[PDB]
């Protein structure tokens, strides 16, 4: 057949090219970096009604100050998160501390490309790293199967992504609030779901510097969808 | 973990105001038989250093294989091999240093003591000590084995401290060597009368003396010594 | 072609394209510019965001104190390659009490290319590297390409447009390597440099990455408000 | 050393003292010798000083991966046989330990487990591990009860190392205080055997046979 | 740990061990039970060097509930305590041997009968009618040489059972601190919590 | 070694034999999982092509991987073996270090990370087999009801099918359950799923197997005559 | 049979105050009865405001000292050069010396340097890894004589306040850098007086929010 | 300590006129104590008869061994294995054991199917074959077996004085060896078949 | 390098099947029939070997019938070399089993054993399957007599009758029409040689193209007896049940 390492004419990995293309077929994922906490929320996206949507795991805690949201093939997704949390747990032992946020997205990046003929193909799952710490403050990283991870200040990944983006590239600002940044998350959500968003196809979580990494419940996120439908409605 | 076979007795050296000195008798003991007469336990790296060793022989030569197979490595794409990016006393040592202290850590140590003889690229003079240990220690004056008991106490009346480096010719630094050298002779049972000498200065380089043997020696008085107390006669 | 599925096959006019396309992905990476004096060694890097939203790519990787290089191509092989350099100059430091030579850093860097390049299995690096130094025989500027190539240089640029910056650095060859003792016009000449290589978009805050190295100059990083001065 | 740990109605009181020797040289007065695994989870030290901080530092570790896996707190019994298991695999190897593993869950309640460094795992009452545990196992035998008010519960561990402080030669320097409850483990203060022990003899009556 | 008996009578094993556990100078627990229950009908005991002995146990307890597990099947207990032996067999010639002795007290519900094995560090293998491990045979077994029968009902059994500790708590030295008895019959396995 | 990358991407984002293996699930005999409101009850399809067989002997579809939990399967027999032996010995691993027996989530975990792990593991293929585990947790009455699949995803279901003609039967579940009020009692859950089978199996004879899940390790698999009483009550009240 | 181990003599000496913190050790080197070096540096700048010394046996000192410094540097690579804060470093030196548990560095090391507060801190391990974070610590060859005087010139131990006759405790006032000095070089002094092993010169590191300063005296060379 | 002499244990073969005996004591202990009485230590795979002494454990695990062996060797040579074959067996196996041995003394002892001959063999722990024509002993009362055997025995020996022969010479050498005794057996063999006789002895 | 040349024994079809396991299957269907029959007082195997020769040394060969162990046989229909190999391994599983539990092993134990070596070359490896099915005939005390099959895929099934190698589909309806539930082996002897003397691809069943054997509680009291029928013993039940 041919190499999976293997280089394209254009200077591409085939490999980690068509592990994108999965992660376009992917639930839509979105975060959002304020000064106030980071928030990402997810497209749970059920195949069946009798799915119970709550044991939809697609927003995940990797440590207190560190939470992670998943795009893709969310199955490889675990050993990530497993490799992201072991890294985490391990240098507050190594250093009695927590870890950077950019240096944890370094280490679960550096699985990516470690595949050949080691695993035998790519990660097809893209993950929005959200975090703190004391150094550079709030962060959010776009951790890709390639081996590359950009720092945003909002980021779609996902089926819905290049319609989300654009529409973060005008929402916003650098002094948005916690509370703008849940609703417009839940805004861009809800424009580029097949299905109707509510509190059960859809999750939200933040991460802020007191409280750490918090995933909604469903009757905290209900309450917030109903203020952005009635602000929505008030022009 | 080994025992040591054919050995080396002290290696003794002493920093002066341009350079270092250092030297070293020529046996090679067998235990209390004197086996080996004719051993260079002084072996020049390049033109800027000497390393003495002392101890077990055969680890000795090891280690100047060691050497000998640096200088080759470090002209290896290398441009400015006798320039710029030659060996210094202080690159020979620390890779010593590193060999040493890492074969006692797998309880397999070279049965050595090591004295670093040399001047720096800069002109400082480099004088340091390794052994089987991986202890590693510098002083105005170094010596190994015996000389560590009677000749550093003698070096240490030519260069007391740091400051007195400056004020000591290479003839008042020899002297104090050659001195040294025959006290050795006279008290170590391991010791010969035959030893080499080497000088690293940083204007006139590295001058190796070979032959060289103890001299001015006095045993007259032995004559008048009879018995062990009463006995007269 | 019918020769291009690994990188253990040569072509019949003996090429490897699998190395060739590795070598394509530099080119596709954002312009980067290396020059240096008889004092100082200067890396300029322009920095690619994704978008708006986005941080810019870091381009210039610190290797040890007297030495560092600028990436263009796949990052993550940038980092494996500087991980293997901080090692290597780690190594020479410890064992030897030395600081590793800038034209010994290549001459390591080009044979762990090489091995990519015969074997079965594994590919070439998709990154190509500028290191530059300062020694024990003053400052130096190399280029490394993934093919294993290895090049000592004056000045240099690789990436995106890269050909108008190495240009004009050819011209500016007699000025540039006399900026001794004057890191700040030295860098002027980079930034000068990698401007030739610029088209619609310009150098920012945020865009412009700069290292310097030199006599009296640990290898440092300037990005942000410390490289405003420049712009 | 003498350190002890017991389960009463108010949870479970953690006792220790001070004192760290070489011989017969004291070459510390002030040692922790409860590490805090985390805000519910207690260890004591004995045996080994290094092997008990960096095992049960390292168990922290286990117990943070456990309830981010599971989203749940990690049982006593979980806990105790992570370390017990560890410490077995080293057996031969020259560990030293002897530490009581202290929590209090929904499902087990207030539970104490003595882990040894032959592999032992022992849930208990009330366990005295020490040089000096003989002298705290007298006090607390003959004072304990289940229906022990927290307040009095916590005099009893402190008088308690402060018996073996007294007699121990390799015993005390200062007494430590520990309160395990559901919602976590409270720190009781820093007690130094000197003052406390004049303090107790006074108040108390007791130690007639020393001159105050 | 110090004392473990075994009595094998007419429909039942009984086994009786000691609740003492000292770690050198001071008894740290009084009320220790050194056993586990293999399967439904088949009780182990045991006593060794500390930590070996309950690591072992659990060891084979967790093999035993896999293979009933994967079978739907309970083993009989000659094949649990060949298992068993087999184990310490292979132990013992290993580079850090399980210093485990073991009684084996099952019922086969094939056969209906009760069944007692006496299996030490080494895996040397015993089937008895009344079994112990290290010195508690010394002082016991004279004892049971003269009363026990073949025939007994579980209640002579415990009454043999409770002269022998009777024994053991007059001449041995060591205070093990009473015995925890268990009985294992065709209904299974129980305690007897007043001994 | 063989280390050939078996499962690898194709252009369009594709794991093809990610998606072949689904296709051997989609020709396994049907399976059901319906839990009711104190219990779960497996159904599972025979096909009556194999007649002269040995029912006693052959293997059941429906395994218990410990007393408290069980595991259905629809795709390839010889897989579900492997995937049932390592789920065995993981509980009893469990019950050893955590001295607790699994929960039914983290056994699913478990599983679906076995499978996820064939998916991306040089020199081996996906397992052809999709999963229905369930059980109860250890001290819980709260029923449970897990699907797996070969690409190693999982998730919790009120009910579902998996196997072949499985579309038709979530079609009938789908409309047929209510979840703000299950199946209340076994005989209404195991009614349920025999329904659910009617739709798919042809005779209701030796074709259907059911198997019930009850708190605190209480499984039991209904005999021919039990199910074949269902049978017989769900087509008199239809013949209407 | 081969003995890996050796003892190179050595007292080093950690105070911490309350915005700095001093590092002391003497500068001879000895076997047995001998002088290897009447200065043989002891007390290292690590980088990040961190001082260290591993006393005991000097090959293993020098090899635990090498490594930390080592550990600081690829800290710096592997996390956007942060600063690595002395309680990270002591944890992290905890692991090193654990690391090698069964075949152990045979030192007494001791840091000092600022918290992440600025205030003084002194952190002191034993060769197995066990650490603790300490205001007074000395440590080698006349550890034993040091302390007890320590013990009572810097925490004011069985000193009370005249009249009371011991009912009230000498208060702990806070000590200045120039007063930690002279405690310092007096315990070296008395040492030097009474241990063989101890003498030639005295290195102190004093560590400050500025940076570390150093300061050499001469001790009794016999 | 010494692990050939913790369990105790005797067994001794010897030849007659187309037959062959093999004899063994019935205890096993644990030094002083007396642990069983029903410890038999001679098995039998087909018609080839192997006793064995020595450490307890052992002498079970190798039973299991060559019970695991012969029959397998069955099963591939589809006939049962032949004594002097079973010997070279042994030997092997307990030879593969060198630096790690059963501590055992095994007694092979059976009549050739094919040529009606009487063998037997006896072997040391590490696997040096013996192959005495008149009678083999082992065990920790193999001296007084030794003396018993050497007196007692003559050649051509009928089945049934066989019998009494080396009955006697192990029931008067286990009762001089505080470690053998409590019972014993004797297997008396001729080519179609084996009698298995238990003994009455004194019980201390 | 050498990915070119590699075949991907283990990997599915569009369809969802294993191209080897499926292409092994087709192999099988040219082997010799062989035939299993469970009764309640014992279990039958016959089994046709592949058109033999007049010099063939019928009295001394083995194609078909193996023994496991003293309970357990198995009848062999594919590539001979392939079933001796796993027939070898089976031999040492029920032995270690044995040895470590001191009892038999269970005959669904042995074959769920083989039956996972079996899979474990469809699903890693990169190995061709093994070309064999089996049928186990064998015996223990908790199951009595049981009939299985494996396949190359590791799939095996019980059975009461079952046939596999060629003319599967015509002898398994011959087997459906005439087996009964209370049958006895003499009847089952009787409907495995009448099964095969139809299926067969030969002129005529004969005792020279047969292997046969029985495995009967008929053994003198509670105990089984494995019986490998002999050439003349072959041609004898060939006259008694008046196929020649
Ligand atoms: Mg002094
Ligand atoms: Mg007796």
């Amino acid at each position: 057949d041919r190499g999976v390492s293997t280089f394209s004419p254009e200077g591409r990995l085939f490999q980690v090219e068509y592990s994108l293309e999965a992660i376009k077929l992917g639930s839509t994922a979105i975060g959002i970096a304020t000064k106030e906490g980071v928030v990402l929320g997810v497209e749970k996206r059920a195949t069946s009604p009798l799915l119970e949507s709550d044991s939809i795991e697609k927003i995940v805690e990797i440590d207190r100050h560190i939470g992670c949201a998943m795009s893709g093939l969310t199955a490889d997704a675990r050993s990530m998160i497993e490799h992201a949390r072991t890294a985490a747990v391990t240098h507050n032992l190594y250093y009695d501390e927590d870890i950077n946020v950019e240096s944890l997205t370094q280490s679960v990046c550096d699985l990516a490309l470690r595949f050949g003929e080691l695993m035998s193909r790519p990660f097809g799952v893209a993950l929005l790293i959200a975090g703190h710490d004391a150094d550079d403050g709030y962060q959010l990283f776009h951790a890709e199967p390639s081996g590359t991870f950009y720092r945003y200040n909002a980021k779609a990944i996902g089926s819905g992504s290049e319609g989300a983006q654009a529409e973060l590239l005008n929402e916003w600002h650098s002094s948005l609030t916690l509370k703008e940044a849940e609703l417009l998350v839940l805004k861009i959500l809800k424009q580029v779901m097949e299905e109707k968003l509510d509190e059960n196809n859809a999750q939200l979580s933040c991460i802020t510097k007191q409280d750490g990494f918090k995933i909604y419940d469903n009757e905290k996120t209900a309450e917030l969808i109903k203020e952005l439908k009635e602000k929505e409605a008030a022009e | 973990t080994q025992q040591p076979i054919v050995t080396g007795t002290s290696v003794i050296s002493m920093k002066y105001d341009n350079g270092v000195i250092i030297a070293a008798d020529n046996l090679g003991s067998y235990g209390s038989l004197l086996r080996f007469n004719g051993v260079e336990r002084l072996i020049p790296v390049g033109d800027n250093t000497v390393v003495g060793i002392s101890g077990d022989i055969s680890d000795m030569q090891h280690i100047e294989r060691l050497l000998k197979d640096l200088v080759t490595e470090n002209a290896y794409d290398n441009p400015l091999a006798d320039a710029e990016e030659a060996l210094e006393p202080s690159y020979i040592f620390e890779y010593l240093a590193t060999v040493m202290y890492q074969r006692r850590s797998k309880m397999n140590p070279l049965w050595n003591a090591i004295i670093v003889a040399g001047v720096q690229s800069n002109g400082d003079q480099f004088l340091r000590y390794v052994n089987l240990l991986g202890v590693t220690y510098s002083s105005p004056t170094l010596a190994t084995g015996f000389g560590a008991h009677m000749a550093n106490p003698l070096l240490r009346k030519v260069v007391d401290r740091e400051s007195d480096i400056p004020k000591t010719t290479v003839q008042v630094a020899e002297e104090a060597i050659v001195n040294a050298m025959r006290v050795l002779y006279y008290r170590d049972a391991r010791s010969s009368r035959n030893f080499s000498l080497a000088i690293i200065d940083k204007n006139t380089g590295l001058t190796f003396k070979k032959n060289l043997q103890v001299e001015n020696m006095k045993w007259d008085f032995a004559k008048d010594i009879k018995g062990y107390g009463t006995q007269k006669i | 072609n019918n020769y291009d599925g690994d990188t253990v096959t040569f072509s019949p006019t003996g090429r490897l394209f699998q190395v060739e396309y590795a070598l394509e992905a530099i080119k596709q990476g954002s312009v980067t510019v290396g020059l240096r004096s008889n004092t100082h060694a200067v890396l300029v890097a322009l920095k690619r965001n994704a978008d708006e939203l986005s941080s810019y790519q870091k381009k210039i990787i610190k290797c040890d104190e007297h030495m560092g290089l600028s990436l263009a191509g796949l990052a993550p092989d940038a980092r494996v390659l500087s991980n293997y350099l901080r090692q290597q100059c780690n190594y020479s430091s410890l064992v030897f009490n030395r600081k590793l030579a800038v034209e010994r850093a290549g001459h390591l860097l080009c044979d762990k290319a090489q091995k990519n390049t015969q074997s079965y299995g594994g590919r070439p690096y998709g990154v190509g590297l500028l290191i530059i130094g300062y020694d024990k025989s003053g400052a130096h500027l190399l280029e490394f390409q993934p093919s294993g190539n290895v090049t000592e240089l004056y000045g240099t640029a690789i990436g995106a447009r890269s050909q108008g910056a190495k240009t004009y650095l050819e011209r500016t060859l007699d000025t540039f390597i006399k900026i001794d003792g004057n890191p700040d016009e030295l860098i002027k000449a980079g930034v000068e440099a990698i401007s030739q290589s610029l088209r619609d978009e310009s150098l920012t805050v945020d865009n412009l990455s700069i290292a310097i190295v030199g006599k009296d100059t640990p290898f440092t990083i300037y990005d942000g408000e410390a490289v405003a001065k420049y712009i | 050393t003498t350190t002890l740990a017991f389960r009463f109605q108010g949870g479970i009181i953690v006792a220790v003292d001070s004192r760290a020797t070489a011989g017969n040289w004291v070459a510390s007065q002030t040692v922790k010798k409860v590490i805090e695994i985390n805000p519910f989870l207690l260890g004591t030290m004995a045996g080994g000083a290094a092997d008990c901080q960096f095992w049960e530092t390292w168990l922290g570790s286990q117990f943070r991966l456990h309830e981010l896996r599971e989203k749940e707190r990690i049982s006593v019994a979980a806990a105790s046989k992570i370390l017990s298991n560890l410490v077995y695999q080293y057996k031969g190897a020259g560990l030293s330990m002897g530490t009581m593993i202290c929590g209090y869950t929904r499902k087990e309640g207030p539970t104490i487990y003595y882990v040894d460094s032959d592999g032992t795992r022992l849930k208990g009452d009330i366990f005295c591990v020490g040089s000096g545990q003989t002298f705290a196992y007298g006090v607390l035998d003959s004072n304990y009860k289940w229906d022990l008010s927290v307040e009095d519960a916590l005099y009893l561990g402190k008088r308690s190392i402060l018996a073996a402080a007294h007699r121990d030669a390799y015993s005390g320097g200062s007494v430590n205080l520990y309160h395990v409850t559901e919602d976590g483990w409270i720190y009781h203060g820093n007690h130094d055997v000197g003052e406390l022990f004049w303090k107790v003899k006074e108040e108390e009556g007791s130690f007639n046979n020393v001159i105050g | 740990m110090d004392i473990i008996l075994g009595i094998r009578v007419q429909d039942s094993v009984i086994l009786a061990s000691s609740k003492a556990v000292t770690r050198g100078i001071s008894v740290l627990k009084d009320s220790d039970d050194k056993t586990r229950q293999l399967s439904p009908h088949t009780l182990m005991s045991f006593a060794g060097e500390a930590g070996d002995t309950v690591q072992f146990a659990e060891y084979i307890q967790a093999n035993i509930q896999l293979y009933s597990i994967r079978e739907d099947y309970e083993l009989s207990p000659q094949a649990v305590s060949s298992f068993v032996r087999q184990e310490l067999a292979k132990s013992i010639r290993s580079r850090r041997p399980y210093q485990v002795n073991v009684l084996i007290g099952g019922y086969d519900k094939k056969k209906n009968k009760p069944e007692l094995y006496q299996i030490d560090y080494l895996g040397t293998k015993v089937e008895l009618p009344y079994g112990a491990h290290g010195y508690s045979g010394f002082y016991t077994f004279s004892l049971l040489d003269h009363h026990y029968r073949p025939d007994m009902t579980t209640e002579e059994g415990l009454d043999l059972l409770k002269l022998c500790v009777q024994e053991l708590e007059k001449r041995m030295p060591m205070d093990f601190k009473g015995v925890i008895v268990k009985i294992v019959d065709k209904d299974g396995i129980r305690q007897v919590d007043d001994f | 070694g063989y280390d050939r990358a078996l499962s690898i991407f194709s252009p369009d984002g594709h794991i093809f034999q990610v998606e072949y293996a689904l296709e051997a699930v989609k020709r396994g005999t049907c399976a059901v999982g319906v839990k009711g409101k104190n219990c779960v009850v497996l159904g599972c399809e025979r096909r009556s092509t194999l007649k002269l067989q040995d029912t006693r002997i052959t293997p059941s579809k429906v395994s218990k991987i410990d007393s408290h939990v069980v595991l259905s399967f629809s795709g390839l027999n010889a897989d579900s073996r492997i995937l049932i032996e390592k789920a065995r010995v993981e509980a009893q691993s469990h019950r050893l270090t955590l001295e607790d027996p699994v929960t039914v989530e983290y056994l699913t975990r478990y599983v679906a990370g076995v499978q996820q792990r064939y998916t991306q593991s040089g020199g081996v293929r996906p397992f052809g087999v999709s999963t229905l585990i369930a059980g109860f947790d250890p001290r819980d009455d709260e029923p449970k009801l897990y699907q797996t699949e070969p690409s190693g995803i999982y998730s919790s279901w009120s009910a579902q099918t998996i196997g072949r003609n499985s579309k038709t039967v979530r079609e009938f579940l789908e409309k047929n359950y209510d979840r703000k009020e299950p199946p209340a009692t076994v005989e209404e859950c195991v009614k349920l799923t025999v329904r659910s089978l009617l739709e798919v199996v042809q005779t209701g004879a030796k074709n259907i197997e059911i198997t019930v899940v009850k708190p605190d390790s209480d499984i039991v698999a209904l005999s021919s005559e039990e199910i074949n009483q269902y049978v017989t009550q769900i087509e008199q009240e239809k013949q209407e | 049979q081969f003995n890996p181990y050796g003892d190179n003599g050595g007292t080093i000496l950690g105070i911490a105050g309350e915005d700095f913190a001093v590092l002391a050790g003497d500068t001879r080197n000895i076997t047995d009865y001998s002088i290897n070096s009447r200065y043989e540096p002891k007390v290292f700048d690590c980088g990040d405001n961190i001082v260290m010394s591993a006393n005991g046996f000097a090959a293993d000192g020098d090899a635990l000292v090498k490594r930390f410094k080592n550990s600081v540097k690829w800290y710096h690579f592997d996390h956007n050069d942060k600063k690595l804060s002395i309680n990270s470093a002591a944890r992290n030196i905890q692991h090193l010396l654990y690391g090698k548990r069964f075949f152990p560095y045979y030192v007494h090391t001791i840091i000092a340097g600022l918290d992440e507060d600025g205030k003084g801190a002194v952190y002191s391990f034993d060769p197995v890894g066990s650490y603790e974070r300490e205001q007074c610590r000395a440590g080698g060859a006349a550890a034993s004589l040091i302390m007890p005087f320590l013990d009572n010139q810097v925490n004011f131990k069985n000193q009370y306040e005249p009249g009371t006759n011991g009912k009230v405790k000498k208060p702990l006032k806070y000590l200045s850098v120039e007063e930690v000095i002279k405690l310092v070089r007096d315990s070296f002094t008395s040492a030097t007086e009474r241990h063989i092993q101890v003498g030639d010169g005295l290195e102190i590191l004093i560590v400050t929010k500025d940076g570390v300063r150093k300061e050499f005296y001469e001790l009794k060379r016999d | 300590s010494d692990p050939s002499s913790i369990n105790g244990g005797i067994v001794v073969a010897m030849t007659g006129k187309d037959c062959v005996a093999i004899a063994c004591d019935l205890r096993l202990g644990s030094q002083s104590l007396g642990v069983s009485n029903k410890f038999e230590k001679i098995f039998h795979y087909g018609h080839v008869f192997l006793g064995i002494t020595g450490l307890a454990t052992d002498v079970t695990t190798l039973n299991e061994m060559f019970r695991y062996k012969t029959n397998l060797y069955k099963l591939k040579e589809e006939r049962a294995i032949e004594p002097e074959t079973f010997t070279q067996l042994v030997s092997s196996s307990l030879y593969e054991r060198r630096f790690g041995p059963y501590f055992v003394g095994p007694v092979v002892a059976g009549i050739n199917s094919k040529s009606g001959k009487p063998f037997i063999a006896g072997f040391d722990l590490i696997g040096c074959i013996d192959e005495a024509k008149d009678f083999i002993v082992s065990g920790t009362a193999s001296d007084q077996l030794f003396g018993m055997c050497e007196s007692l025995y003559e050649p051509n020996l009928e089945p049934e004085d066989l019998f009494e022969t080396i009955s006697q010479a192990l029931l008067n050498a286990a009762d001089r060896d505080a470690l053998s005794g409590w019972g014993a057996v004797v297997y008396i063999i001729k080519k179609d078949e084996v009698v298995k006789r238990y003994l009455k002895m004194r019980q201390d | 390098g050498s990915r070119r040349y590699d075949s991907r024994t283990t990997i599915f079809s569009p369809e969802g099947r294993l191209y080897q396991v499926e292409y092994a299957l087709e192999s099988i269907s040219h082997a010799g029939t062989a035939i299993g029959i469970m009764a309640s007082d014992g279990i039958v195997l016959a089994a046709e070997r592949k058109v033999t020769s007049t010099l063939l040394e019928q009295d001394t060969s083995t194609e078909k019938l193996y023994k496991l162990n003293d309970k357990i046989a198995v009848a062999v229909a594919g590539l001979t070399a392939d079933a001796e190999i796993l027939i070898n391994t089976a031999r040492i599983h029920a032995q270690n089993y044995l040895k470590t539990y001191n009892e038999d092993i269970p005959v669904e134990i042995l074959v769920r054993r083989l039956s996972d070596i079996k899979q474990g070359y469809t699903q890693h490896g990169g190995l061709r399957p093994f070309g064999v099915s089996f049928i186990y005939a064998g015996y223990d005390d908790r199951y009595g007599y049981q009939l299985y099959t494996s396949n190359p895929s590791g799939n095996y099934t019980g059975w009461k009758a079952i046939s596999v190698g060629a003319n599967t589909s015509a002898a398994q309806t011959l087997l459906q029409m005439d087996y009964k539930d209370d049958m006895k082996v003499d009847d089952a002897i009787e409907l495995a040689l009448k099964t095969l003397s139809k299926t067969t691809d030969s002129s005529a069943l004969t005792y020279d193209r047969l292997e046969f054997a029985t495995i009967r509680k008929g053994a003198n009291d509670g105990e089984v007896y494995q019986k490998i029928f002999k050439p003349q013993e072959i041609k004898d039940i060939l006259v008694k049940t008046g196929i020649t």
